[PDB]
């Protein structure tokens, strides 16, 4: 709601029944973010002594 | 503010980021150059004849 209308309120306010559609692009990157540590915890972290 | 992005009455463990919920009035301001130019309606009605 920053990228699309931004400051606009009055634009905002037509942007509330879509809904689930920026959920779904949230939902998408902050899956991709998490991964992201995995990775990395999965390649160094082979001993933990 | 985090219960209503995820719709929902009960959130779980964890770090999550948020939706902007917050609302303030905000001012109005208009901005013009200045009118120096005038119009010459003295000739019109301040004239001698
Ligand atoms: C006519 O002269 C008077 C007195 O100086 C002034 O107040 C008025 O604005 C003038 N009229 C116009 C159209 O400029």
């Amino acid at each position: 709601t920053m990228y699309i209308c931004g400051d606009s309120t009055e634009c905002s306010n037509l942007l509330l029944q879509y809904g689930s559609f920026c959920t779904q692009l949230k939902r998408a990157l902050t899956g991709i973010a998490v991964e992201q540590d995995k990775n990395t915890q999965e390649v160094f972290a082979q001993v933990k002594q | 503010e985090t219960k209503c992005t995820l719709k929902s009455f009960t959130v779980e463990k964890g770090i999550y980021q948020t939706s902007n919920f917050r609302v303030q009035p905000t001012e109005s301001i208009v901005r013009f150059p200045n009118i120096t130019n005038l119009c010459p309606f003295d000739e019109v009605f301040n004239a001698t004849r």
